[PDB]
């Protein structure tokens, strides 16, 4: 996503966007896994999981 | 009148060098160190700190170093 600001849009734009999708966070204090909305360091994702 | 002696005595050295050369050898020796200053500022100069601190003291050719592309677009 870094990569997408400066070029199409803009910071905000692509920081708005990566909002609507969810990327793996390592787990929390009991150990089983959490789930978060996405930064401007993460890729892409692609629509099937394998 | 007559001469039966020397009036001469021996310049101050170190075998390798003498005074006598390096009273010649200094000032092109400051010309070379202004020299090669120079060529540690034209080589090292896409550093950010000198950049900040020295190359963009620069009167004139100062601001051409700079470019302000907003913070609305920049990833970090
Ligand atoms: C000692 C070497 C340190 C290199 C270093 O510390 O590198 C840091 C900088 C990086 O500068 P930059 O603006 O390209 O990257 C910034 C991020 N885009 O190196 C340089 O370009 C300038 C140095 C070039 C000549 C140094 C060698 C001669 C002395």
């Amino acid at each position: 996503w870094r990569t997408l600001v400066g070029v199409s849009h803009t910071n905000e734009e692509v920081r708005n966007m990566a909002e609507e999708f969810e990327y793996d966070d390592e787990p929390d204090e009991q150990g089983n896994p959490k789930k978060r909305p996405g930064k401007l360091s993460d890729y892409i994702p692609g629509p099937y999981p394998n | 009148a007559y001469t039966s002696h020397l009036s001469s005595k021996t310049g101050l050295h170190f075998g390798r060098l003498s005074l006598r050369s390096l009273t010649a050898y200094a000032p092109n020796l400051m010309l070379w160190g202004g020299a090669s200053m120079l060529g540690l500022f034209v080589f090292t100069e896409g550093w950010p700190k000198f950049q900040d601190t020295l190359y963009k003291k620069i009167p004139l050719l100062g601001p051409t170093l700079e470019d302000h592309t907003p913070p609305e677009d920049k990833p970090n």
